[PDB]
């Protein structure tokens, strides 16, 4: 699967004549093959059906799951628990069971966090799937001189294959004779344009030549004989296909932050623990609680929820996604928009709508534009001259084109017509401001039509005249406005008639430069009143002879034509360059079409310049000009394939307004590769299937939906399910969001780790009984947290996101050491403090005053100890003074809950005030709510104190961790204060996360 | 990478910022925590204020009160042999350590220990918990009133050849008044005979049923010769208000018991204000493994 040698333009062998084909690949041009000879060809190379991936089973996944994240931190203690029981159990000691219930609950934590991360997993593509169901299951063979129709798996290379209007090809052939046959290269050029093929050789590029068919399209119209040249695995779309499947996924950027952020918590945890080792071995104890102290502080420095709440805090703007018709199929994906710097788009079915429609009209010396928007939301042209009802019968007789049976109910630019795009074109237009067409082609009947001619290059036809006052009859005729201008002599001006001097012919001849300019194809309408006393009613014109005047016509005016661009299109592009956004166009149509699209949605705003418009308005070479005074410029797909990857640098290095004109599939993976390189994040959005492989390793896909395929659906990673292109805009509007959201709740859950682990460090150093206990860190981390973090997600913007340019991925990070700064070493610091005041009040309510509680715990833990004195001369027994200890834990629990109160505040606002941004979040105030009740519930409920082991507080207890809470609320207050008064300063590059 | 992040010579810096930074960041830093060393200290002396220096302001989680005893027995057990002298050590180490508090050179002079009835008696009460007539006076307690658990005559105090004993203690609490039960129809088989009512009566048995034969006589030493604790030396005034106060004891001899088997042996206290407890094995009662294996 070497990707360079599929990275690589293709090549072929169309030069060759049909003969010298046949030499290469061993046939006869009107026998084929041999049943004998085919099948041997058959056992040679192998079946023609684009081969599966390699698939990976779920048990796989999941697993992988278990073993990741910080799950091993998490896997070396829950063993570690069941090891301990194990000996307790064959050295016979205690029956009891807090060993075992933690390391279920632990192993259950792994388990469950395990479930959340596989919802967050890249799901797998059916790429190859879908490209399977391309191929057709019967083609058209010629064997031994005989028709016959054989699964087309059994094709081989050599052999004669026949098609006809309908049928799909069925490999790669070398046309040897046509018969007006046709062909949609959608797939490979990305245009519905009707191509035609022919024996005859055109052009030195393979895709450009006409003799060759190619596998993955169809024949539109006529039937033709040809040569399978290539089948299987080594055709045009087979080798985009098996690109396709076969180019890496990527790593999003929501990942490669987890990973930092993952990076930084493990060091400080080994830090630590590495620190009190050393210490431990200062102090004295042996190398067994040394080593088991080193464990202990490790993974205590590992948050639970931290890694399943940001799945959930993703999944809720998914939601909201969901609203404005925006589906991310993955998760991760939603977050790329906002860290997008380059957005690389498609044109025809993208940016447009893929229907030519009626842009421009010429009539009365003046250009008159009409309505190009689906939902016809414009300003109509002035229906009252009598000019343009005559132009309407021209175009609406003159056309053969009718809407679809049974269309009724669509509106009507989106009905079916089955004819041309141009004469279905002037028919919507026609339908849309005259009313009902058939009823205006029923109303004069048309007597004799000569079709288009590639000599005569019109198309006319003669009617009866629907004038109750007049029967004579008429005569219209339409084409090239060159070739028309040559056959009028008369112009109807305002509805009267004047003659043709060359006033009003370079009046026509201005127009036509200002219609083609303008991207559009220009078409000529003309009529005549055939005289009745020449022509009687009776006559029969039989299209044999000169029976109409070719000459002496009369000219009404032009009419052109172009795909218009969707709705949202220049305001979403406006607004992607307002956020610093570079729009590059990558399509494969032609230059002149894809350069009139770029200006007119925003991609080259107006007054930039190329080289050759320079070179035009200075009329001097274009060798001559210096190639840094141009800010746009338009790259042909030929001439980008002999570039080297320098030039491709300089090219997006140096131009600000970029367009890539007939590029390939295999280009537009190369462009996208050359703006990745520099550093930055790529979004493609696509519709068809030359967009697979740009999908693929872009950092996100978006595809269309409605005007979309199965190919780039499946490809993708959003969709946009109504064709709305303003989804582009509201994605990066809420990437941003949701990106300074995930810092706010990571601060809130990094700030509680210090008065969680702080106590354990008390306890082995100053000797003190325990003050918090596992199960209360654990009902913490798991509960009160969580709600109150899950709720900081549903937060507001502070300022205009979509002012601001997009971030840098090598300096801003999600978790940089300015947030570390304030969870573990200002707020979770006061956290510590309250939590340990309480504490001693606790214990010097009862009788232990602080300065007989040091040196205590050698005595305070043993069990066969039934007198302990403390510091009135009391005797307390071991159960009463553990009594004490629990007590102690379920009031450092709520101290923590109050003191998050005050965190949850200074962590809504990162910058901005509470009295400016307000309380308008219901869930915020719901979390402090409910983080209360439950606290309250596990103190006072009967059965908890035997359960859970924590017991009753006393009222004025409650009352102890006020203070802290107050002091953090004007600590983090006053820091957000500097920050607006004084930007860039000491507190802004030391304090803002 | 590796290299100029550690050291870099152009800007000057050292792993990552200058000179000044360190110093700008290390004094923030001391100036914040020795605000938080401050604060927290505040908050601490007014605590010192709240709380009195002569009476725990709650005392519901001592009560009632306990049953400790010497030996310190590590599982409630006391199994040694009575040949090789190395088996009953830890236990005297602790004996010892228990009644070298009753020395009578300790307990001399006028105070703070007063003469009192040689015969249980009623209640003492010295006045209130206060400072006003200076450190109380306590009641002595004579080492030889407990007969042959002494230390004075057979050091070993029974180990020696296998008849042990144990020197029962309940637990000192402040202001607390022990009341025995009450001579109605409605008593305890045992406590009958010899209702002194200054006696807190102690009685241990035996946990199973089976367990009573192998136990043979249960021999209680006491002030007067009672199985109790004399009410006299009640209530307790706290340490602040009565330093050098000794608490009665009560010795037990476990004569005639059974060689090389393990017996249970549960020890219990009567009276009103003294409730057990199904979770605490030390809240008035108090068990016992003794296996006198030779
Ligand atoms: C399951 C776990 C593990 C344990 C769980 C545990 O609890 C339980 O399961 C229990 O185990 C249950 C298991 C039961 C198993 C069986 C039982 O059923 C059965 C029953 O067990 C009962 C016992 C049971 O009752 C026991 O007691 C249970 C406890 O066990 C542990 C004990 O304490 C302790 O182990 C007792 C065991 C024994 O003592 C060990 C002895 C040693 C092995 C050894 O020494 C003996 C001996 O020598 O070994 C020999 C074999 C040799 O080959 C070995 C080779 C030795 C190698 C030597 C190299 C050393 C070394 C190593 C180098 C790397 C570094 C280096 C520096 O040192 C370097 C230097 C060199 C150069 C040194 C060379 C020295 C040479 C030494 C050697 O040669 C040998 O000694 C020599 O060969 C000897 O032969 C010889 O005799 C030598 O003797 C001497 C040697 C010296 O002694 C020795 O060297 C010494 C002193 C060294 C000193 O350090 C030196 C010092 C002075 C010092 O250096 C010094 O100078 N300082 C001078 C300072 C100074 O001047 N200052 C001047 C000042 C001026 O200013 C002599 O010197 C030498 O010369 C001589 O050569 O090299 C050989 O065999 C023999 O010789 C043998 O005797 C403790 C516990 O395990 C357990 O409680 C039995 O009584 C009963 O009969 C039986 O039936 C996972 C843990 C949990 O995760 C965690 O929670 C854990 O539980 C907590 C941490 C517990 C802690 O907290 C608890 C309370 C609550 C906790 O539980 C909560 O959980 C807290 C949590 C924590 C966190 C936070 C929070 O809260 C919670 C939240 C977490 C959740 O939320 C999170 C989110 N936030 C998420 C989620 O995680 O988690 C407490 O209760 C705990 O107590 C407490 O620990
Ligand atoms: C409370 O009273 C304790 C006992 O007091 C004794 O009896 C009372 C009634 C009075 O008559 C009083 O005057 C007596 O002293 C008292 O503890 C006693 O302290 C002395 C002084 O250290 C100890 O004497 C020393 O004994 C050892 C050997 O002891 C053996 O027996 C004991 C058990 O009794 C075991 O624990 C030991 O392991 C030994 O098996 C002698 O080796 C030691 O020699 C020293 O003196 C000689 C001269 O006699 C010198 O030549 C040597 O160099 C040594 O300096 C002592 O003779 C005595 O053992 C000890 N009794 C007990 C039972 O432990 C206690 O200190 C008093 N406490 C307070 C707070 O008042
Ligand atoms: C605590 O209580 C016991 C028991 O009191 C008795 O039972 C209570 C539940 C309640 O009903 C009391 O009213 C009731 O007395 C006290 O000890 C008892 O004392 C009496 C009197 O000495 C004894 O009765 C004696 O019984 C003998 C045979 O068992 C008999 O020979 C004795 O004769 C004496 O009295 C007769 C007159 O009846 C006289 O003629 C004789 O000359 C001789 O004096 C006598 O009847 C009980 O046996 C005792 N009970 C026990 C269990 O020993 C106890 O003194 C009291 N303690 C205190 C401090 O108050
Ligand atoms: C009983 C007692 C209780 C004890 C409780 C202890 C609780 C522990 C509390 C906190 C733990 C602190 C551990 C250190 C945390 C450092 C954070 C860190 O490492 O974050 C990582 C950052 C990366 O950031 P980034 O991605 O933005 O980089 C982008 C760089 N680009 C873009 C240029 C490429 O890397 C960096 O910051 C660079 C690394 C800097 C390392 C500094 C080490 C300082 C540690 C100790 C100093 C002690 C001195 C005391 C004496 C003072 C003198 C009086
Ligand atoms: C000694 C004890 C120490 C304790 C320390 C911990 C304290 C932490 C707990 C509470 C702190 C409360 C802080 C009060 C802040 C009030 C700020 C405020 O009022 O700013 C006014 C805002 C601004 O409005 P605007 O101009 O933007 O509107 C524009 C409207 N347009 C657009 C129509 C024009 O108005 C708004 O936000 C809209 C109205 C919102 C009203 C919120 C009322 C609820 C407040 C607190 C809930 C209680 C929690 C209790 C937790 C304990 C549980 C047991
Ligand atoms: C917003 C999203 C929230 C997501 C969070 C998920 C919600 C989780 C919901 C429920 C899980 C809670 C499970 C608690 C299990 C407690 C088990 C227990 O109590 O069993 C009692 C045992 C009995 O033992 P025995 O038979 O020997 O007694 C003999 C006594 N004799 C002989 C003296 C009579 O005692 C023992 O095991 C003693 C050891 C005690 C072990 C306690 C372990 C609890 C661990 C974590 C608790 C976290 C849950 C907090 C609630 C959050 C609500 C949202
Ligand atoms: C129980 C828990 C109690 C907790 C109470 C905590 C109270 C302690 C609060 C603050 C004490 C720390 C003060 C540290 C002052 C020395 C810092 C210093 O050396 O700073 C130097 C800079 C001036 O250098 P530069 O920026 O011109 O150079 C530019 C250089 N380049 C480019 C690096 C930016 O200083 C500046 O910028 C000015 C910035 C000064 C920092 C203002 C922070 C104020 C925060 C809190 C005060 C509010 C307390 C409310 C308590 C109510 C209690 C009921
Ligand atoms: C102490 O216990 C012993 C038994 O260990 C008792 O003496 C036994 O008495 C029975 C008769 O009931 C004799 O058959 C045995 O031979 C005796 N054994 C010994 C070793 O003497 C003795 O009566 C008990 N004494 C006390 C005071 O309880
Ligand atoms: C703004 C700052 C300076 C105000 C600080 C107020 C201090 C002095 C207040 C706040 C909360 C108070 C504590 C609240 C509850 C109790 C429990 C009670 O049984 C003894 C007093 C004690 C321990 C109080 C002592 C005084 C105290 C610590
Ligand atoms: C707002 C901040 C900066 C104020 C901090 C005030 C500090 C310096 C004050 C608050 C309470 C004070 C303590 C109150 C009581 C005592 C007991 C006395 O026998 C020695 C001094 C000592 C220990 C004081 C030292 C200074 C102290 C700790
Ligand atoms: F629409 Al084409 F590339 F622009 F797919
Ligand atoms: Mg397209
Ligand atoms: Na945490
Ligand atoms: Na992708």
């Amino acid at each position: 699967d070497l990707d360079e040698l599929k990275k690589e333009v293709s090549m072929d062998d169309h030069k060759l004549s049909l003969d010298e084909l046949h030499n290469k690949y061993g046939t006869d041009l009107t026998r084929g093959l041999t049943n004998a000879r085919a099948k041997e060809i058959l056992a040679r190379d192998g079946p023609n059906s684009l081969t599966p991936p390699p698939t990976t089973p779920e048990w796989i996944k999941f697993c992988r799951q278990l073993f990741g994240g910080f799950s091993i931190l998490l896997w070396i203690g829950a063993i570690l628990c069941f090891l301990a029981y194990g000996i307790q159990a064959a050295t016979e000691d205690e029956p009891a069971n807090d060993n075992l219930y933690l390391g279920v609950v632990l192993s259950t934590v792994v388990i469950v966090t395990g479930c959340f991360s596989y919802y967050q997993e890249a799901k797998s593509s059916r790429i190859m799937d879908s490209f399977k169901n391309m191929v057709p299951q019967q083609a058209l063979v010629i064997r031994d001189g005989e028709k016959s129709t054989i699964n087309a798996e059994f094709v081989v290379a050599g052999d004669l294959v026949e098609v006809k209007g309908g049928d799909r090809i069925p490999a790669d052939l070398r046309i040897i004779s046509a018969h007006g046959c046709k062909v949609d290269n959608s797939s490979l050029t990305g245009e519905s344009e009707p191509q035609t093929r022919s024996p005859e050789f055109s052009s030195e590029n393979p895709l450009e030549t006409r003799n060759i068919a190619f596998f993955s399209t169809n024949c539109v119209e006529g039937t033709a004989r040809g040569v399978v040249v290539y089948t299987g695995d080594r055709t045009v779309m087979g080798r985009i296909a098996t690109l396709a499947s076969g180019l890496e996924v990527g790593r999003t950027p929501i990942a490669i932050e987890i990973e930092h952020f993952i990076h930084i918590i493990t060091g400080v945890a080994v830090f630590l623990g590495v620190s009190f080792f050393i210490l431990s071995l200062i102090l004295g104890y042996s190398w067994l609680e040394a080593v088991i102290f080193l464990i202990g502080i490790i993974v205590a420095n590992v948050p639970e929820g931290l890694l399943a709440t940001v799945t959930v805090c993703l999944t809720l703007t998914a939601k909201r996604m969901a609203r404005k018709n925006c589906l991310v199929k993955n998760l991760e994906a939603v977050e790329t928009l906002g860290s997008t710097s380059t957005i690389c788009s498609d044109k025809t079915g993208t940016l447009t709508q893929n229907r030519m429609t009626v842009a421009h009209m010429w009539f009365d010396n003046q250009i008159h534009e009409a309505d190009t928007t689906e939902n016809q939301s414009g300003a109509a042209f002035d229906k009252t001259s009598a000019t343009w009802s005559a132009l309407s019968r021209i175009a609406a007789l003159c056309n053969r084109a009718v809407f679809q049976a049974g269309q009724d109910n669509v509106p009507i630019l989106k009905r079916s017509v089955a004819g041309d795009a141009s004469e279905s074109a002037l028919l919507k237009c026609i339908e849309l401001c005259c009313g009902s067409v058939q009823g205006m082609r029923d109303r004069n009947p048309k007597i004799v039509e000569i079709p288009f001619n590639s000599t005569n290059k019109y198309q006319l036809s003669i009617h009866e005249n629907e004038k109750s006052s007049e029967s004579r009859y008429l005569l219209v005729m339409k084409g090239a406005p060159e070739r028309i201008l040559d056959r009028c002599s008369t112009i109807l001006l305002n509805g009267a008639e004047e003659p043709l001097k060359e006033d009003m012919k370079e009046a026509f001849q201005n127009a036509y430069l200002e219609l083609g300019g303008l991207g559009e194809r220009v078409l000529g309408f003309c009529h005549f009143a055939l005289p009745e006393d020449k022509y009687n009613e009776g006559y029969p014109f039989d299209a044999d002879e000169p029976n109409f005047p070719t000459t002496d016509l009369c000219f009404v005016g032009l009419m052109a034509m172009i795909d218009p661009p969707r709705a949202a299109v220049p305001d979403a592009v406006g607004k992607c360059r307002s956020a610093g956004i570079k729009v590059i166009m990558v399509t494969g149509d032609h230059p002149i079409t894809a350069k009139a699209i770029a200006k007119g949605v925003g991609i080259i705003s107006e007054g930039n310049e190329t080289i050759e418009d320079i070179a035009a308005r200075l009329n001097i070479p274009i060798g001559q000009v210096n190639p840094r005074d141009a800010k746009a410029c338009v790259v042909h797909g030929s001439d980008l394939k002999d570039l080297s990857t320098e030039v491709l640098d300089d090219i997006l290095h140096y131009h600000t307004e970029i367009v890539f004109a007939r590029t390939s599939p295999q280009q537009k993976l190369i462009i996208v590769e050359g703006c990745q390189r520099q550093g930055a994040i790529v979004a493609v959005t696509g519709d068809g299937v030359n967009d697979s492989p740009a999908l693929k390793k872009a950092d996100i896909g978006v595809a269309m939906g409605i005007s979309g395929s199965d190919v780039s659906k499946q490809a993708a990673d959003m969709i946009l399910l109504d064709d709305n292109f303003a989804s582009i805009v509201t994605g990066v509007e809420e990437g941003r969001l949701i990106f300074d959201n995930l810092k706010k709740s990571i601060a809130y859950t990094l700030t509680s780790n210090i008065p969680e682990i702080t106590p354990f460090l008390v306890f082995i150093i100053g000797n003190v009984p325990l003050p918090l206990g596992t199960v209360t860190i654990l009902c913490i981390d798991l509960g009160t947290d969580m709600v109150p973090a899950i709720s900081l997600a549903y937060e507001q913007a502070e300022s205009d996101i979509m002012k601001r340019q997009p971030r840098n991925p090598k300096t801003d990070k999600l978790v940089n050491e300015r947030l570390i700064s304030m969870a573990y070493g200002q707020i979770g610091m006061i956290q510590a403090l309250g939590g340990f005041f309480s504490y001693f009040v606790i214990l010097a309510e009862n009788g232990f005053l602080p300065m007989d509680l040091i040196g205590k715990r050698v005595r305070w833990d043993d069990r066969w100890i039934s007198d302990v004195e403390d510091s009135f001369g009391q005797q307390w027994t071991y159960e009463q003074r553990k009594i004490v200890e629990f007590t102690c834990h379920t009031s450092f629990f709520i101290s923590i809950v109050v003191v998050q109160w005050a965190d949850l505040i200074i962590c809504k606002t990162r910058r901005n005030s509470i009295f400016q941004q307000g309380m308008k979040n219901k869930i915020l105030i719901f979390g402090l709510f409910e983080e209360t009740a439950l606290a309250a519930f596990l103190s006072y409920c009967p059965g908890t104190d035997v359960a859970l082991r924590m017991y009753p507080l006393k009222p004025s207890w409650w009352f102890c961790a006020f203070p802290y809470s107050l002091i953090i609320f004007l600590y983090d207050e006053m820091r957000r204060f500097i920050i607006r008064r004084s930007p860039g300063g000491w507190v802004e590059q030391e304090t803002y996360y | 990478g590796w290299k100029k992040f550690l050291w870099d010579s152009e800007k000057k810096e050292f792993l990552g910022r200058t000179g000044s930074s360190w110093f700008k960041i290390f004094l923030f830093y001391l100036i914040f925590y020795g605000c938080l060393a401050g604060i927290f200290i505040g908050t601490i002396q007014v605590l010192l204020l709240t709380l009195s220096d002569f009476e725990p302001k709650y005392q519901d989680r001592v009560a009632p009160p306990g049953l400790s005893h010497a030996p310190y027995a590590i599982k409630t057990e006391i199994s040694f042999s009575i040949s090789n002298p190395k088996s009953y050590e830890s236990f005297v180490k602790s004996m010892h350590k228990l009644m070298d508090l009753y020395n009578e050179s300790s307990q001399a002079g006028n105070s703070p220990f007063e003469d009192c009835s040689d015969t249980p008696a009623d209640y003492i009460k010295r006045g209130d918990l206060d400072d006003s007539q200076g450190q109380k006076k306590a009641c002595r307690f004579s080492r030889m009133w407990l007969k042959n658990c002494s230390g004075l005559d057979d050091t070993t105090y029974g180990y020696a050849e296998g008849k042990p004993c144990v020197v029962a203690k309940l637990n000192r609490i402040i202001g607390f008044y022990p009341k025995p039960l009450k001579n109605t129809t409605d008593l305890p088989e045992e406590l009958q005979a010899n209702y002194n009512q200054y006696v807190l009566p102690l009685r241990c048995a035996a946990k199973r049923e089976e367990d009573r034969e192998k136990i043979g006589s249960i021999e209680y030493f006491g002030l007067g010769g009672y199985a109790g604790f004399p009410l006299q030396y009640y209530p307790y005034y706290g340490k602040r208000l009565q330093k050098k106060y000794l608490q009665p004891l009560l010795a037990i001899q476990f004569t005639n018991l059974t060689q090389n088997m393990e017996l249970r042996i549960e020890c219990k206290v009567y009276g009103e204000n003294i409730d057990y407890s199904e979770k605490d094995r030390f809240r008035g009662r108090f068990e016992v493994k003794i296996e006198v294996k030779s």
